[PDB]
Parts: C-alpha cells; structure tokens; sequence
C-alpha cells in the first residue's frame, strides 16, 4: 500500500468527523501520522552548567528544536520527554469565594484582557480626498510575561478597590502537562523521540537529524549539550 | 439586493416608529477591498492571469482563449475592450518557426554543396531523405521520455541538424571516393565504403553520448534546464 | 514612496511614470498597466508597479529602442521625481525561476532576540558590505522598513467602571476601522460577501476616534475617549520568517569581474561577526547554485573518462585516443574570439554551442585518425605516408559539411548572433584539417 | 480583515507555520505576514517532488490546524495552490467610455467571462486581477 | 520638511552620526517634521543614539517640539529606558513635567516601564510625582498595579 | 441541510464546479443539488488514469472553493472518493 | 485493571432552585480540577 495515499483516504473520513467532536478536542490539535511502532533514535539534552532545571531543558527542546525535526523528510512522528511551557493560573478556591469569583469569571477575563486585536488603520482605504498619513492602529495585544498576567482586572469593588488574576492565583510558566520526566544516568535531562516515517530510509534520515541539530548547536544557551542514549543507525551503518 | 439590506430593521422606538440598516448607513455594490487600483494607459482596469494545463498546446489554446472572447463580443457593456498586456505565444511560433527554417535551408543547401562537389542529383536526395526521417525519429524519442515542444528542445534541435548533415555526408562521400579510386560497381563500393567507417560511426555515439549525457546528470533547476539540450541533441544524434 | 504616504500619492507618481512612456516612448511602448498597491519587496498604499507593453521588435529598430536602453534612460527621468525611489528592469528571461543573477540571502533570529534586535544585526550586515565595493554591489534588504503606527490602550478599569463590555469597544473599533466581513447575500443569482466598515470620513485621522460610541449596561452611551488614550511607535508593516524563526532577506549580488561564488563566501565571513543569537542561510538561486557547484567536477571527470575508455576500445591503443582528445580547444577557441569581438555573453545557448562543435571537430578528427590507423595496421604503410593520405581522403567532406555551415549561418549576416558559431566552425576547420595530422603523428612517435 | 502584520504573525502565520510537520520532501518554509492584513506561506519542495502530493500533504496539516485559527480568519477560510507564476498570457479588460469603475469590470469579467475561459480547452488555472462585487454597509458613527 | 530635513530624519533615526554632522553643515532643518509630527531630536531619542542627541541640541534643535498627540522627546526617552539621553534632554532644557494629549509625563512613562535610574533623575530635576493622567492615576499609582516595592518607596 | 435545490446550486455547486478546472484526463462533469440539501459533482476520468491521483488533484482544486462555502457546509464536511455507479449486491434482511 | 472513580451527580432541581448555571457547575469543576486551555499568549516571540 502507498502510505501518502492511505493517509490522504483515512484523513478524507477524519475530516467529515472533526466537526462532530467536542470543542476541546479539536483546539488540542488532531494529528494523523504514518511512522514505524518503535523510535529510530532518541535525541536527549543535558545542562553541563545547573544553570537551567528539566522543565527549562523540555520548554527550550520544544520552542527552538522539535519543529525543525518535526518538518525534517523522513521523520513520521517526534515525542517530546517533557512538555512546552504554557502561562498556568493556578487558581486558589479560598481567594475565589473572598471576592465572589468563580474560574468562570477568570477564563472570561483572560480571554478580554490577553487578546490580539485587528484595530485597522488611520487613512485606510478608500480613503476621503486630500488624505494626509497611512498607519496601522494597534490596540491590544497577546499578553508576554507572568507579570502583565498578573495585573488582569478581574474586578472593581464599592470602596474602589481593585482584584487583580495575581490575588486569586499564583502565575507562573511551565508545562502544558506534568505527566513527562526525563533523567540521563541521574541528571535531569529533555529529549526528542523520533519514529521513522512509513517507508523511508534508517540512515539518511539520521544524517538529515544530526545537519539540523548541528546548525542548532552553536545557538544554544549555556552548557546545554545533546546526547544520544538510544540510537539504531550506528548498528546498521556497521554491521554492513 | 441594496433595497432588502436598506429595509433591515435595527430598532423599533417608544411611539412605533422604525430605524432601518439605511438611516444608519450609506448602502451600495463594491469592491471587497480597496487597496488595489488598476489601470491601462489612464482608464479603469481588470484581467484574467491564464495558465496552461498539463500536457497541453500553448498555440491551440491561446487561439481558442481568443475564439471564447471574440464570441463573448457582442454581450460586453458599451465601452468594455480586451487587451494584451502579456503574451508567451510570439516565442513559441518562432522557435517552431526557426527549426523548420533550418530544416527547409539545410536540405537546400546541401542539396546544392552536394551536387558542386559529386556533381550528380541521384547522390544529392540521400540526404535529402536521411535528414527529414532523423528529426520526425527525434519527435518520437522526445514523446516516448516524455519532453515538450519549447525554446530549449527546440534551439536544441536546430543545432542536432548540424550533425544529421555530416552522417548523410560522411557516407555518400566515402561511396562516391571509393568508386573514383578503384571503379568498383555501386553495391561493392558501398560494402568496402561501410567496412571503412562503421567502427567510427558507433564510437561516434558512444564519445558524443559521454560528451552530452552527463550534462542532463546535473541536480535542481540547472539540471532541468540541461536535460531539454541532452535528451533532443543525444537521441537525434543516436538516430542519425 | 516613504512611510506614511497615501494611495492618493503613490497614484501622482505612477500617472506621471505613464505620462512619460505614452510621451517620450509613444514610438516603443504599446501600453502601460499602471497598478496602485502591490510591489515586489512589499504591499501596501505606499507601493506601485508599472506593467510597460512594448511595441513588435520591427517597430523598435536598433539598440537605442531595446528594454536596456529604454530602461536606463526611463531611471533618470525618475530620479527626477520628489518623494519616490522609482526605476525601471528588464523581466528574467524564465518568469518561472525569478532573479536568477547574485544572491539570496536570509538573516535568521536563532535565539528570540526580536523585531527590533535582528534589525540592527542587519544594518551591521549591511554596514560592513558597503565597506567592500569590489567584491559585493547593490545589497540591499528586501522587504519594508518600520513605520509610524497608532497604538491605543483600552483602560479596563474606567470600561469596567462605566459598565461597557471590552468585546463592543474592540468590535466597534475593528468593525468601523478594520471592516468586518459578516455573512454572505445572493447578487444575481452568484454568492457574494457583505462586509460592514465606517463611511471613509469617519476613519481618517486620530481626532475621529472621539466621534464613536459604544452602549454601557445601564444603558449610556459612552464616548470613545472617555475609556482610551493614544500615542505614536514604530512597528513593522512586513514580518519574514524562514524555515519557523523570524528572518530578514537580503538580496545582492558580486560586483564587475568577480564571480558570484567568492561574493557568498564574503557574505558568510562577514555574517560570522554578527551579535549571538544571529544565525544565516542561503534560499532561492543561493541554494540550487551551490547544488549544481559540487556536481560540476564530478560530471566533466565522467566525461573525459569515457571519451578517452571509448575511443581506447575503437583504436585498440592507450595513447591514440589523445591524438582525438587534443582537438577541444581548437573547436572553441574560434567560439570564444567571435563572443569577445562582437560581445556575446557565455550563456547556457552558447555552451551547449561549443559542446556541438567540440563534437562536430572529434568527429572529424575520429576519422582522419581511423584512416590513418588503418592504412598502417592493413596495408602496412609509414606514419607520415598514412597521415597524408588519411587527410586527402578526409579534405573534401569536411570542406563539404563547413561549406554547408557557413552557408547556413551566413544569412544572419540579428546580425550580432550571425558571426557566433560562424566564427567558431570557422578556425574549427581551418586549424583541424592542419593540427590532427600532427596530433597523430606525435603520440605515434612518443607511444 | 483590518488585522496588522504582528497581530497575523502572532494569531495565523506561527500556528500554521507550528503545524506543518511530516510532510515528504521540503527543503525551505518562507512566510510574508504584512499590514494589509495578509499571510502568505510558501513550502518549497525537492526536485522530482510529485507537486500533486505535496500540495495534499500541506492542504491535510492546515485543516487539522484550522480549528487553532481566530474566528475571522476562519471565516474568510484559507487557500492552497502551487506557485508557478508562468502565465500562458494575462488578458486585459479596460472600460474606454469611463461607464464603470474597476469594481465595475471586475465584478462582470468574474460572472461573465472567467468561467467559460476556465472550460476553455487546454487552460489548467484563471485568476481574476480584482474581486467581484460585495455588499458594502458604510456606517455613520453620528446617525448610529 | 527640506529636501535635507528628509535625509535628517532618516539619518537621526538610522543612527548615522557623520551623515547628521554633513547635513549641520549643509543647513538641514533640525527642526524638520515627520509625517505625525517627530523631529528628528525625537527619531534619535527613541532609538537612542546620544551622539545625535547631543549634535541636534548643539544646532538649536527644539528640545520641547511635541507630535500630533502631544509627546515630547523626553517622553520617548525616558519610556524606553535611554538614561544618558533624558540627562542631556533635562540638562538642554526639557520639560520634566511635560504633558501630552492623555496628561501623561515622562514620569508615568519612567515608572511604568520600571526604569528606577531614570524616574530618580526626573525627580531630581523637579518631575511632579504628584501630576495625574486623564484617568486620574499617579506614578506611584503606575507602581503599586505593577507591584514594583522597589519604585513604589522612591515615589512618596 | 434543509435548503432547496437553487440555494444550494448558487452558494455550493456552482463555486465548487468553477474550480474543477484543468484537471489531468477530465472526459466530463455531470453534478446535482436537490431540494434535501445534498450536493453530488460526479468527475468520469480518461480510461487508464491513476484513480488515486485523480482523487488526490480533485481534492487539492476543491480546497479553493471550500473557503467560499457556507459556514453550515463546511459544519457537515465534504466528501471526495472514487465512486461506482452500479450496486454488486443487495444483502435483504428480515424476521421469521 | 479497574479502579475506584470519584462519582459525582448535580442535582437538576437543585440547580434550578438556586438558579445556578449547569454549564457555570461543569466549567468550574472541569477548569479547576481538570485544567482549561483558554487561548494562546507570546513567549519571547513564540506561541504557546
Ligand atoms: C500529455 C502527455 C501525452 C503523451 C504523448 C505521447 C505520445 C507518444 C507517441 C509516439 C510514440 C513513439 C515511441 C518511440
Ligand atoms: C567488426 C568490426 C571490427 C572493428 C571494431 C571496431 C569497434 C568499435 C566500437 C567502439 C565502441 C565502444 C563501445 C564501448
Ligand atoms: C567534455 C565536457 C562536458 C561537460 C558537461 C557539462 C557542460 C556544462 C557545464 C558548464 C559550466 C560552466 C560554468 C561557467
Ligand atoms: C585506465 C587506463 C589504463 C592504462 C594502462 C596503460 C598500460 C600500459
């Protein structure tokens, strides 16, 4: 079976079903891969220094690593051993109640107050005769640090006092989920699971992973060293 | 219609009385954006950008564009005129036009070198025949690898007459030298001639093959570029 | 034209662009489509460009009316105007491919440094390959700078306060400002869009941001102003990226004399002086160039290879085939002369040009030598004996053949083109008929 | 619609861009995001790539990743086509006796004209320079 | 705007200082707008480049010109942090307690982005900590809804 | 789903048809949208064509058209297969 | 295997007395002790 085929067949009957699928599942994001069962090789990441923690390694392996991997020919599915960062409100029940909130009232104002606007612009066309300047109106826009997270607006009391997202809640980056922990004999470490696409070839696929993250290397922060604990290429390559 | 989106009711006031979308609202038919202005030598413009289908005729349909246009002549609004702009028609006609010139002036004046030199016209139709039977050979070679008629397998070809012209030459010469120097009848001369040159005719192919083959080798887009002078010039060659 | 300029602008500047070639090129040019909001380093209401239709190649006679000609006398009357940075090119002979002369570079943020950072690492760039005339020439950066934009901060104490929800201000500001495009209505039985946007005099300038207004809860109408608070920044009209990570190409290519292949080798040194975080990488021609580099050797070594292994096998000798092999320059030294005189360039026409008469010069030479071999291996005759007859016998079918050429080339003499493989078959005849005896002769007597 | 060139980035082109993954045989992905309020991603392919799979492979990873997209651009929907600007020809409509405007021409050459050069024999693509008509509501802010 | 007061303001922005000092010498108008109103004192104070700071000031170049929104050059100086240009902007004469159309100082602008070294310097020059936006909020307002300790105990 | 034959002709056959352009061995192009809702654009292809091609560049020239689409159309998702006009067999079932 | 579950059941007319949300009970149930992914910000330039 042609396996670029079979994809596209098996999504054509996907794609009459994502519709009828809860909201959540959908914005998670459906994927549909053709790969081996098993991983070609495992890519870890180590910090020599101490000067980053495991939930810093997996957030950096995911935001400037994986996607270059993930878009490499040959590569059917990349497995991060961790998890991306994501801005967690950690919501506390007892600070809720005090102000009369519920998680509703939080999702509702982060939704308001971390938006990315389409204002338009000053002169826009068409235009009036005798226009003097062209500029594009920038309201708001995506929320970037903990910080500014932290002074949402939830609500406006009688006296004139103001409940801030960081009063109801500790605000902090890290891990979309905390299911995923890496270590490399002891330390802590990150790492990419690479499964090899239906069909291609073990070794070029190898060299091409090894070009990327080469061109990675010289990019990297402080003592951030990759490692490679789990790799079949080197038996392929050798016992030929 | 603009009537229908005027008459939308937005409002009905304390008294009874109505607020329509029109009251509201100056309401009309108009562009989807206004970014673009088009003009043609200071007047209102649009266009069509055509593309030609796969496998198809450049000439047949740029000629039935025309037809389909000419036919939709007397339904246009009063002022409405087709323009040219842009068209890649002119160079494909020439580069027809250039090889069957080449065809047409390479029989003659061989036909008239041939006859200066040998001084008969028996001799002088040999190549007359050799040469057309060649290129329609060429056309064939082309179709089956499957190549199109275009400048570059085109310019290609009109350079491979050059060598058709030498194969027709190098025997007839040979044939007619061999009768001048031994007198031997038509049909002998021709085996002893042949006995001469058939191991050099071959090593011809093969050393004009290792010239010209190795060029279509090259990868990308200079690769494709080289494969349209290879393929034309080594199979007409080859034929000859 | 520059930042903050109108379309009402960008529109004086392409009727006067027409205005001078409907004048001063009425004898060249058929028509002019002149189109206000696209260009090909960006878009937008302060961008143009002017498709130019010209007349059939008889009505244009000589140099002076040729695109190259027109095009740099079009420059100057342009340089001429105000507040616009206009010129005239020549289309690529392939539209398919682009460019296709210099280089295609991409500067590559590779450690979330951001807009504004990766803009002065390519002013650096940019800086230090002005300071090397001789190597690199016209590198430039192609896409737009930042320009002026009206930043507006929503209060979402005040909003809040006067009970007016953020989703009717932003609706209210993008629908009027923005345009929204709601559903979709039947025109004459055809689907078509309805889009709802402010009547133009309203959306102009900052002072008609205080003439919206938005319903509150309780049921007041509050003031745009009342809730907001504006101020000017600098911000980019038009973001790259390349292969995921923001980006900024730079388009160039190496100056006169010097190949294209030493202009990258220098764009890569100067790149390696750049701040951390600022990574490279070469896209477009840039990387199928440097494809078709490595190849090269390989194939002209195949080449040679099997020339030589074919002609080894035809004479039944190791040395031989050098005699055959020596006559490539002879071929296109002629080719070469007739390009520098006339001033023809070494395009991919005129290689494959010189491949044939490479082929058509071994042709001749094959047999002179087959001849010559054969007169010594049958008949038993001296070196010199069979090379003299082998010349005589080969002098009238190769005079024949060159005769057929030049008669078929001499029309021509449109008239540049006409002396190009003329001149090279030519010498190619000329000096073969005297130099493959020679060839022979000598290889004979050394091997 | 009326969206600025980091407000694209940000929203469309990163999500796009973060979603086109295991797809055979690309060499480079470059992205334009500008203040026209306009994406245009091009994934540029190696040489003897089947273009008909190539297309279908990212038209897949985008529709799986349009539920990650905002309201309106979903809405206005997103388009896939392979880029080969070689035009066989551009045919020119102009209006001489100054009737109609370019909005005019453009809607009538789309109703009219387009689809029967479409069916045309031996045309593979048609692309109208200019949009048809739309239904324009021009609010007034003091009326309102 | 002249012929040369374009090249001025591209030129203050750009950060080429021996390009400003040939167009000092060719008279360009220091006092050149843009399109929204920024002189090119105001160009070279965003970006921060003091050698053209010091070079505009030194040819009478307006050190208290506003934009179409009210916004002095201190402002922008003071709002991105560029300390050594809101010294030399406040020492040439600039109004500490400049207020654009929305009532903001440069004191807001200091305080809100956090740049204490700055909003030490204003206050020495005589900024009104009490001075108020359109919204009624103070810079150690500004402060306390960042949560900045450390800002909030110099502002009283 | 619930509109008639035109409403669903205009706003989804008619825009999906205009697309199928310059396909590789189109022979021709029979379609029908009735009063249920139901839209159904039949391409026969040139005899000896790869089907699974076929397939593949019908689906690439509808993702033009399926932006311009209802909201409600593209909420039920379209559909694009090799199809067979005729049934093999009927299979009846009933209770004894 | 199985394993013990935490069964909780909302009482309708309870609900309804009160006039509490069902959709307010089951967002702040499925949010708190679940988890909600309520859109996108930018981590020093990326998406996340
Ligand atoms: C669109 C592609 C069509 C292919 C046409 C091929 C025609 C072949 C006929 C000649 C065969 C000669 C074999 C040597
Ligand atoms: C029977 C003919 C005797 C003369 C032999 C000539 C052999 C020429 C063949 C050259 C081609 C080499 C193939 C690799
Ligand atoms: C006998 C030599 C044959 C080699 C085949 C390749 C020819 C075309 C390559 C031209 C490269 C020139 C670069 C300026
Ligand atoms: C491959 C070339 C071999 C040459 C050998 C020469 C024998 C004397």
């Amino acid at each position: 079976t042609d396996a670029d085929i079979a994809q596209v067949q098996v999504q054509n009957k996907l794609q009459l079903a994502m519709p009828l699928l809860p909201q959540e599942v959908q914005q998670q994001g459906v994927s549909v891969e053709k790969s081996s069962s098993s991983f070609l090789m495992v890519v870890g990441v180590i910090n020599t220094d101490g000067t980053m923690t495991q939930e810093d390694i997996s957030d950096y392996v995911a935001a400037n690593m994986k996607d270059a991997i993930s878009r490499t020919s040959g590569v059917g599915d990349v497995q991060l051993f961790g998890s991306q960062y994501a801005m967690r409100i950690w919501m506390n029940p007892n600070e809720l109640n005090k102000f009369q909130l519920t998680p509703v009232d939080v999702i509702t104002a982060i939704k308001a107050q971390n938006a990315q606007v389409a204002a338009g612009q000053l002169g826009g066309t068409p235009p009036v005769k005798g226009q003097q300047l062209n500029a594009s109106i920038i309201a708001q826009t995506r929320l970037t640090s903990t910080e500014e997270f932290g002074k949402i607006l939830l609500k406006v009391n009688q006296d004139g006092s103001r409940v801030l997202l960081r009063d109801v809640a500790k605000i902090e980056l890290g891990g979309e989920n905390y299911d995923i922990i890496a270590e490399f004999n002891g330390q802590p470490a990150s790492g990419l699971g690479i499964k090899l696409a239906t069909g291609a070839n073990a070794l070029d696929t190898a060299a091409a992973i090894r070009a990327e993250l080469a061109k990675m290397e010289p990019f990297f922060p402080s003592g951030l060293k990759i490692v490679y604990p789990y790799d079949t290429t080197p038996f392929v390559k050798i016992s030929i | 219609s603009t009537e229908e989106f005027g008459k939308i009711l937005l409002k009905v006031n304390q008294d009874g009385s109505r607020v329509l979308l029109r009251d509201v609202a100056k309401i009309e038919l108009g562009g989807e954006n206004y970014d673009i202005i088009a003009e043609f030598n200071g007047q209102p413009a649009s266009g069509l950008g055509i593309k030609l289908a796969t496998g198809a005729n450049a000439l047949d349909t740029a000629a039935a564009i025309r037809a389909e246009l000419a036919k939709m002549e007397p339904f246009f609004p009063s002022g409405l005129k087709i323009v040219y702009p842009y068209d890649t028609t002119p160079f494909v006609k020439i580069s027809i036009h250039e090889v069957v010139k080449t065809l047409v002036e390479a029989i003659i004046l061989v036909f008239l070198v041939m006859y200066l030199f040998l001084q008969n016209f028996r001799a002088t139709l040999i190549p007359t025949i050799a040469v057309p039977v060649v290129l329609l050979g060429t056309f064939a070679v082309l179709a089956a690898f499957g190549f199109s008629i275009n400048t570059l397998t085109m310019f290609g070809m009109v350079l491979a007459i050059g060598l058709l012209v030498d194969d027709a030459i190098v025997v007839v010469e040979n044939v007619e030298r061999v009768m001048a120097e031994e007198g031997l009848p038509p049909k002998e001369a021709t085996r002893k001639s042949m006995g001469q040159i058939q191991g050099a005719l071959v090593g011809i192919a093969m050393v004009l093959s290792a010239v010209f083959v190795p060029m279509a080798f090259f990868g990308g887009s200079t690769g494709a570029i080289y494969r349209q002078f290879s393929i034309t010039i080594v199979s007409a060659m080859a034929l000859s | 034209l520059p930042a903050g300029a109108t379309q009402e602008r960008t529109q004086k500047v392409l009727n006067e662009v027409t205005h001078y070639y409907l004048t001063k090129e009425k004898n060249n040019v058929e028509s002019v489509f002149a189109v206000n909001g696209f260009g090909f380093a960006g878009r937008g209401q302060n961008t143009g460009i002017a498709f130019v239709s010209l007349k059939d190649w008889a009505d244009r006679p000589g140099e002076e009316n040729k695109v190259e000609a027109i095009t740099m006398r079009a420059t100057r009357a342009f340089s001429q105007i105000k507040d616009a940075m206009v010129f005239a090119f020549n289309l690529p002979a392939i539209v398919e491919l682009g460019t296709a002369t210099g280089f295609d570079f991409e500067l590559i943020d590779q450690a979330g440094l951001g807009h504004e950072k990766l803009t002065q690492a390519r002013n650096q760039l940019l800086a230090e390959a002005a300071k090397h005339p001789d190597m690199l020439t016209s590198v430039r950066p192609n896409g737009l700078e930042d320009t002026p934009q009206f930043k507006i901060d929503i209060d979402q104490e005040k909003a809040q306060a006067l009970g007016v929800s953020i989703n009717d201000i932003n609706t209210t500001l993008g629908a009027a400002w923005g345009g929204s495009y709601v559903n979709d209505f039947i025109d004459r039985g055809r689907v078509k869009k309805v889009y709802v946007m402010s009547e133009a005099k309203y959306r102009m300038l900052p002072d008609d941001i205080g003439d919206w207004y938005v319903r509150a809860a309780d049921g007041q109408m509050v003031p745009f102003s009342a809730f907001s608070s504006s101020r000017w920044e600098y911000g980019s009209p038009r973001l790259e990226r390349y292969n995921g990570l923001p980006s900024m190409e730079i388009l160039g290519q190496a100056a006169p004399g010097k190949s294209t292949g030493e202009a990258m080798e220098l764009m890569e040194q100067l790149a390696s002086k750049l701040p951390t975080g600022v990574g490279y990488d070469w896209t477009g021609m840039s990387y199928q160039e440097r494809l078709s580099g490595n190849q090269a050797p390989s194939l002209y070594a195949i080449s040679l290879i099997v020339v030589f292994l074919c002609l080894a096998a035809l004479y039944e000798s190791w040395s031989i085939p050098f005699s055959v092999m020596l006559v490539v320059p002879l071929g296109v030294i002629g080719a070469l002369l007739a390009a520098t005189f006339r001033g023809l360039t070494n395009d991919v026409y005129f290689q494959v040009g010189l491949l044939t008469t490479i082929g058509l010069s071994a042709k001749n030479a094959i047999l002179i030598v087959e001849f010559a071999k054969d007169l010594m291996d049958k008949e038993g005759k001296g070196l010199i004996e069979a090379t003299l007859d082998a010349v005589r016998m080969r002098l009238r079918p190769i005079l024949m053949t060159s005769l057929a050429f030049i008669l078929g080339v001499m029309p021509l003499v449109q008239n540049a083109v006409g002396t190009g493989v003329m001149g090279g078959m030519v010498t190619a005849t000329v000096l073969a008929i005297f130099f493959v005896p020679v060839f022979f002769v000598v290889v004979r007597r050394r091997f | 619609p009326g969206a600025d060139a980091k407000t694209v980035q940000d929203t469309v082109t990163q999500v796009i861009e973060q979603n086109m993954n295991g797809i055979d045989n690309l060499m480079y992905m470059s992205s334009n995001s500008d203040s026209t309020g306009t994406v245009q991603i091009t994934l540029t392919f190696e040489s003897g790539t089947d273009a008909d799979i190539a297309q279908v492979q990212v038209q897949n990873k985008l529709q799986l990743a349009m539920p990650l997209l905002p309201q309106e651009v979903q809405q206005q929907g997103v388009s896939v086509e392979k880029s080969s600007s070689s035009f066989l020809m551009v045919v020119g409509v102009i209006n001489t006796d100054g009737t109609m405007t370019q909005e005019d021409i453009s809607d009538y050459v789309a109703a009219n004209m387009k689809d029967a050069i479409s069916r045309t024999s031996g045309v593979g693509d048609v692309q109208l320079f200019g949009s048809q008509y739309a239904m324009r509501i021009w609010m007034n802010p003091n009326e309102l | 705007g002249s012929d040369l007061g374009k090249k001025l303001l591209e030129a203050a922005r750009a950060g080429r200082d021996d390009e400003v000092r040939i167009l000092m010498a060719n008279g360009a108008d220091v006092n050149a707008a843009d399109v929204v109103g920024w002189t090119p004192l105001h160009l070279a104070a965003y970006w921060g480049h003091l050698e053209i700071v010091e070079v505009l000031l030194k040819n009478g170049a307006d050190v208290n010109a506003y934009d179409t929104l009210g916004s002095t050059p201190l402002h922008l100086a003071a709002h991105f942090g560029h300390l050594e240009i809101v010294e030399v902007l406040l020492k040439n004469g600039a109004d500490v307690n400049a207020k654009d159309d929305n009532g903001i100082t440069p004191l807001h602008l200091a305080a809100n982005r956090g740049h204490l070294e700055i909003v030490e310097v204003l206050l020495k020059y005589g900024a009104d900590v009490n001075a108020q936006d359109k919204f009624g909020k103070t810079a150690f307002d500004i402060s306390i809804n960042n949560g900045n300790e450390d800002l909030a105990e110099i502002l009283q």
